[PDB]
């Protein structure tokens, strides 16, 4: 990534081989098999375009996502038809629902305020009801560009 | 809402140990504990008194191990498979290293005695240890979304912890082998100000207020010098690198020439318990042992490891070594009866080795117990650094803990429990 | 008993009645009491007091000197109950009214030692011991003991609790063979179960359900007749008083058919009917392993049994009570179903199970849990909603519910069940969130399903196929526990699929093989061990990934390692090899002078083992005998006879015998007879077939060892 050592110096000072761009001097301490962890995870720019044009073709490669920013299908697809693995493991480590009841029932917030992603169970999977945000009184939700009003009077 | 104790073991004494804990909603077992010295079923704690229900895995919740001497996780792999419990056994990282050398270890003693009647056999070692889920300091894990343990740092061995088990509300946190005076071998114990509501401590050393090291160190260079031999028994682990070290640095800057060796078959860790020694807190004159040059004249010391003088190579090599009148022998331990190891230490010096013969002794014979543990002064403060609502006195003995009691509910008015081996304990919050 | 240690009895009696020296300690007393239990028990214990009259000294004093440390009076106590066992030594006890006296108040009975668990134990347990002799029951009698047990069976350490109530069983059931004692614990009994404290009451019914079952006189049924109203009306109290002491006293009173001769099956009949859905469950499984029983209660157990199963599947896609609490909490309903699979599984076995015993209903239910439990079911109400938002990545359900669907092996039945069920545990295995504690019992599980398929089958290929690219991720988790359970499992196929062409089709086709032989140098011992035990039940097939190449691996691990674990498991390989049959001279030597200097003692004994195999499998004795000594077996056998460690020294003695019988059925012959009839055998088999403190536990020894107190020695952590 062109941002490397500022990176990893404020990750330190706050076997790894960091390297500033793909073109200059990586292109001389490229051993195979690697392992290369690359710019931004959208597969729509940076340099892991270029990887995943060139490892695209050989069905014992791998991409391995670690970011639930970008679904990942539609993601990965303008690649296809591409024959190497797509795992697809996320990594986050945010509040999950039972800890934000938990949390709640603690701090006792008098009101809650969450997008309309939370106070309805999620779209995949309609079934569950544990994983909407359960808190008393009910939490007011805001949907796209509105105009709430917390409703307290001086 | 109560909170129950009880040592199942540990009562009164400095042999088993057992503390079973019920806190409000769940059960927890801690210190699963042993003890040497007996030939039968009499040597694992009675379990018996806890499956008076369904069996174990429904009842108990977690089993918690402090540290890895044999007189607190040497009963796990009788106590995961016979009697049968499925459930997490949360130890430290060091101990879940160290503990199945230590028990494969004894286990060559129990065989060895012929007692192996009702016993855990290598299989159970291996399909218990796969039991474990080891934690890291400071850093707090959850079990059944309510009950929650934090480790800490007490030191006495490479891996102990002061185990802290909460439930929301009320909590309680358990102590195993500690020490305060920061002695240069691991350190003082640190214990957060989180005000439990009870405290379990140890009284090893109550009645008692650096010697050591210097004392040794002047014995074996003084026998040493002689043409004379050293013997010191040590288990496999345990107190062989905190003596190893200790020859090491005293020798490097006195640039001595007598062959040291520790010689523990089992493992290597010679250079392996090292690796664990750093993140918490290799060797130069130090070769291997052998029955070879177990003989050969000159000065020596000899590090076996069958135990407190069981048999295999101590007692061997001991009962080789009597007849000599410039050579000594140290116990750096505690010793368990039935055995020369303490025949030896407490007088005792015309022996009977196999058969009806006779076996003189003319060495020397010292006990400077190297062992780690607190006093009034360490434990005082300790309890003073927690706040406790009560404090409990385990794996000590019966004088000691009876006058330690008055200070401690005397100077920081607190009630302290002193209970025996099995009396139930309720404590209300 | 015997003089060597008679000489020692004065000076350690003098010791242990003076207190000036140093305290006693508790496992020489205990070792001690048991010398005199097997020296005195076995013989006359009359003409030993009369020989002796040193202990009498001690048993006198005891109750004189009023300043005894707590334990030697403890030890004095059992020592006077063990004496007085028969009537002649009662009596003899008696000069002095001795027994009355340290049993009685002039002993610690009153005393200002009455603090100590240890001495009421030992007071209870030499009770215990006296009493098995019309007199001794009699002297409880008059003198007055009972009275006193009765409180003591109260206090706060279970371990005289426990004792006590053995006690009260035993001074009873030796009574009646009604008497004062006899008649004044029945009506104790039956006036505490009328009572309303829940600790006494717990004390009489457990002391009923010892005294039923472990007697069955004719005064037992003549007593439960009478008991029977008491008991039952038990069950009129909202709660139940002692739910488990109850259930126990139900399930011992039921196994006999004496009891079983009217109102029994009824109350037992209202018990299920009334029991909450945590005592009920092991009742009506106890009910249930009974072989006789009307059946229409057997039914009732049987459905109040499968109630939670056959309700949660009326809450998904294909009373009241029960489903209650599956929707409490998550603590109460996963140990309700964790109960549930672990009773309906322990009754699977027994053939007296019921008729017809359901097979597909039971899977369906036990996949739906697992499925749902993983996090992939389908809800179809309210309740089946709240409990897949329950249950969801659990795992003693999951765990439970892996060992329940392992054991429907013994279940036959046609293919379509067998796929059903692998349709799930193939999910369960390559499922992101699972524990090592699960994998584990999930493979056991995968393994008993595919070994009870009625060449092979259509579906065997297509999911070993899909499951091996399962044991290919399982088998480098980053949890030594994983890496260790996906090997075993391996194992297991590798001993049970040896010759199926199709699943070595199967699995050269996948990368299996090609992981474990990398495995082989993991940090952790354990895995190495059970990678190379893996490997060798392995290349006793012809598996190899793309035999010496695996060989020099293994003996490298066996000539310098960092632990024990791998060069004891790879011995063990070993002979699993040379017994099967997978340059043989120079391999055993190659082994045997490489596991000879090894200086664990497992290793040495496998060692001997493999020689063992090897002497066996050869054994013209002259050519014979010097293959087998080019070797160097005699070597290690008279270098490792005299050894340090024992068990090595009876394999050794053992291989010898073997040997010397052999050549008697049959360097030179005359020379290697001679070297081998030179030293002894059956003397050396016997003093190493001993134990290994023979001495050091011998009663001269331990007298020794303790009337020679006042050195050095506290105590500390081993
Ligand atoms: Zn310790
Ligand atoms: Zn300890």
């Amino acid at each position: 990534s062109p941002v490397a050592n500022s990176s990893l110096e404020f990750s330190q000072i706050f076997k790894l081989k960091h390297y500033p761009s793909i073109h200059g001097d990586f292109s001389n301490d490229f051993r195979q098999p690697c392992v290369v962890f690359t710019g931004h995870p959208s597969l729509r720019f940076g340099d892991v375009v270029h990887f995943m044009e060139l490892w695209g073709k050989s069905s014992l490669n791998t991409v391995i996502f670690t970011e639930p920013d970008f679904s990942y299908l539609e993601a990965l697809a303008p690649y296809q038809p591409l024959a190497m693995k797509c795992i697809y493991c996320p990594i986050d480590t945010r509040l999950n629902f039972i800890q934000v009841s938990k949390l709640l029932k603690e701090v006792q917030p008098l009101h809650v305020v969450c997008p309309e992603q939370y106070t309805q169970p999620p779209p995949a999977q309609s079934h569950r009801m544990d994983l909407m945000i359960d808190c008393q009184p009910p939490a007011m939700s805001y949907r796209r560009a509105e105009v709430l009003a917390l409703p307290f009077k001086r | 809402p109560e909170i129950r104790v009880t040592p199942l073991g540990a009562g009164q004494d400095v042999g088993r140990s057992c503390i079973l804990v019920s806190i409000a909603g769940k059960n927890v077992m801690l210190d699963c504990g042993m003890h040497m010295g007996f030939n039968d079923d009499r040597r694992f704690p009675d379990f018996s008194y806890i499956t008076q229900n369904g069996r174990l895995t429904d009842f108990l919740d977690c089993v918690i191990i402090s540290h890895f001497h044999l007189d607190h996780c040497g009963a796990l792999p009788y106590f995961s498979e016979m009697v049968g419990y499925d459930g997490p056994i949360y130890m430290t990282h060091p101990t879940q290293a160290i503990c199945p050398i230590l028990l494969e270890d004894y286990r060559k003693i129990a065989v060895d005695k012929k007692g192996e009647a009702n016993f855990f056999t290598s299989q159970m070692i291996k399909d218990c240890m796969k039991k474990v889920v080891a934690v890291h300091l400071h850093q707090t894990v959850q079990v059944d979304d309510e009950l929650e343990i934090k480790a800490y740092y007490a030191g006495h061995v490479l891996g102990a912890a002061m185990f802290q088990i909460k439930v929301g509300s009320e909590s309680v946190v358990y102590t195993g082998d500690y020490n305060m005076t920061p002695d240069r071998h691991l350190g003082a114990a640190w214990i957060d100000k989180c005000r439990p509501n009870l405290l379990i401590t140890e009284s090893t050393y109550a009645t008692t207020i650096r010697c050591r090291e210097r004392d040794f160190l002047k014995k074996v260079h003084e026998t040493v010098e002689r043409g004379g031999k050293v013997l010191i028994p040590v288990f496999a682990l345990g107190r062989a690198q905190e003596l190893c070290i200790l020859l090491e640095t005293f020798w490097e800057r006195m640039n001595l020439k007598v062959p040291i060796y520790f010689s523990t078959g089992l493992t290597e860790k010679a250079n392996h318990y090292y690796k664990l020694f750093i993140p918490w807190t290799e060797f130069k004159h130090i070769k291997a042992f052998d029955r070879a040059f177990a003989d050969n004249p000159g000065p020596m010391v000899v590090f076996a490891t069958p135990g407190m003088l069981h048999a295999g190579q101590s007692l061997q090599i001991f009962r080789k070594w009597a007849g000599n009148e410039k050579n000594m022998v140290i116990m750096p331990g505690y010793c368990v009866q039935g055995t020369v190891g303490h025949k030896i230490l407490s007088g005792q010096r015309k022996l009977e080795m196999e058969g009806r013969q006779v076996l003189e002794v003319k060495m020397q014979v010292e006990y400077m117990s190297f062992s780690a543990h607190a006093d009034a002064k360490g434990i005082m403060q300790l309890v003073g650094q927690a706040e406790p609502e009560s404090v409990l006195l385990v794996h000590g003995e019966a004088k000691k803990m009876e006058f330690l009691k008055q200070k401690i509910e005397q100077e920081l008015r607190v009630n302290c429990y002193m209970p025996a081996n099995g009396e139930t304990v309720t404590l209300p919050t | 008993m015997d003089p060597e240690c008679a000489q020692l009895l004065p000076a350690l009696c003098a010791v242990l009645v003076d207190p000036r020296q140093p305290v006693a300690d508790d496992t020489c007393l205990e070792k001690l009491l048991d010398w005199f239990k097997t020296v005195t028990e076995g013989e006359s214990s009359v003409v030993l007091l009369q020989e002796h009259p040193c202990l009498v000294e001690l048993l006198s004093h005891v109750l004189k000197v009023q300043d005894l440390s707590s334990g030697v009076l403890s030890f004095s106590l059992r020592l006077a109950g063990t004496f007085a066992a028969q009537e002649n030594c009662f009596q003899y006890l008696q000069q002095g009214e001795l027994l009355p006296g340290l049993f009685g108040e002039p002993g610690p009975l009153g005393r200002a030692t009455w603090a100590v668990p240890t001495v009421r134990s030992g007071w209870i347990q030499g009770l215990r011991s006296l009493a098995q002799h019309p007199s001794a029951l009699r002297f409880l009698a008059d003198h007055g003991a009972v009275d006193t047990i009765f409180s003591l069976q109260g206090d706060s350490s279970l371990f005289v609790a426990s004792a006590a109530s053995q006690l009260l069983v035993h001074v009873l059931a030796l009574s009646m063979r009604w008497p004062a004692c006899a008649q004044k614990i029945m009506d104790h009994v039956e006036e505490s179960l009328c009572s309303a404290a829940t600790p006494k009451v717990t004390q009489a019914l457990n002391v009923l359900t010892t005294t039923f079952g472990r007697c069955q006189s004719p005064w037992t049924e003549a007593l439960w007749v009478r008991l029977s109203p008491r008991v039952a009306c038990l069950l009129e109290r909202d709660p139940i008083p002692a739910a488990h002491s109850f259930v126990d006293l139900l399930l011992c009173v039921a196994r006999s058919p004496v009891f079983s001769s009217g109102s029994l099956w009824e109350t037992v009949a209202r018990a299920l009917s009334c029991l909450g859905p945590t005592h009920m469950g092991p009742l009506a499984l106890g009910i249930l392993k009974l072989e006789h029983c009307p059946q229409a209660l057997r039914t009732q157990a049987f459905q109040v049994l499968l109630q939670p199963l056959a309700c949660v599947l009326k809450a998904t896609v294909q009373d009241a009570t029960t489903v209650d609490t599956l929707l409490a909490s998550k603590s109460s309903c996963a140990g309700l179903l964790c109960r549930t699979l672990a009773h309906l599984e322990e009754l699977q076995p027994l053939p007296q199970r019921p008729s017809p015993w359901p097979q597909a209903s039971l899977l369906g239910a036990t996949v739906t849990v697992l499925r749902l439990c993983d996090g992939s079911a389908a809800p179809a109400s309210s309740v089946g909603g709240h409990l897949c938002g329950t249950l969801a990545g659990c795992v003693r359900v999951q765990r439970a519910a892996l060992d329940f669907l392992g054991t429907l092996s013994q279940g036959t039945g046609p293919q379509e069940l067998v796929t059903q069920a692998l349709a799930v545990l193939l999910e369960c295995l390559e499922s992101p969130g699972s524990s090592p504690t699960v994998l584990k019992k999930a493979f056991q599980a995968t393994l008993r399903w595919l070994l009870s398929s009625p060449d092979l089958g259509p579906l065997i290929p297509q999911f070993l196929r899909e499951l091996f690219p399962v044991l290919q991720k399982r088998l480098c988790h980053p949890c030594w526990e994983v890496r260790d359970s996906a090997l075993e499992f391996l194992t297991q196929l590798s001993r049970h699929w040896g010759g199926q062409a199709d699943f070595r089709c199967a699995l050269l086709a996948s990368e299996v093989p090609q992981l474990a032989l990398q495995l082989l140098q993991d940090p952790e011992s354990y895995v190495r061990a059970s990678a190379v035990t893996a490997m060798g039940q392995l290349s006793s097939q012809g598996l190899h990934a793309p035999r010496q190449s695996l060989f020099l691996e293994l003996l490298h691990i066996l000539s310098v390692d960092s632990e024990g674990f791998p060069r004891r498991a790879v011995m063990q390989v070993f002979t699993e090899w040379l017994r099967d049959g997978h340059d043989t001279e120079q391999f055993v030597a190659t082994v045997l002078q490489a596991a000879s200097r090894d200086l664990d003692w497992e290793v040495r004994a496998q060692g001997l083992e493999l020689a063992l195999v090897f002497l066996g499998q050869t054994l013209p004795l002259t050519e014979a005998l010097r293959a087998l000594c080019h070797v160097g077996l005699f070597d290690f056998a008279f270098c490792a006879l005299f050894d340090c460690d024992r068990p090595v020294a009876q394999k050794s003695c053992d291989l010898l015998l073997f040997l010397r019988d052999k050549i008697a059925s049959y360097q030179e012959p005359e020379a290697v007879l001679a070297m081998l009839r030179s030293l002894d055998l059956e003397g050396l088999r016997s003093t190493l077939a001993e134990s290994s403190d023979h001495v050091e536990k011998s009663p001269q020894s331990l007298l020794q060892d303790m009337l020679a107190t006042g050195g050095f020695l506290e105590a500390d952590c081993y």
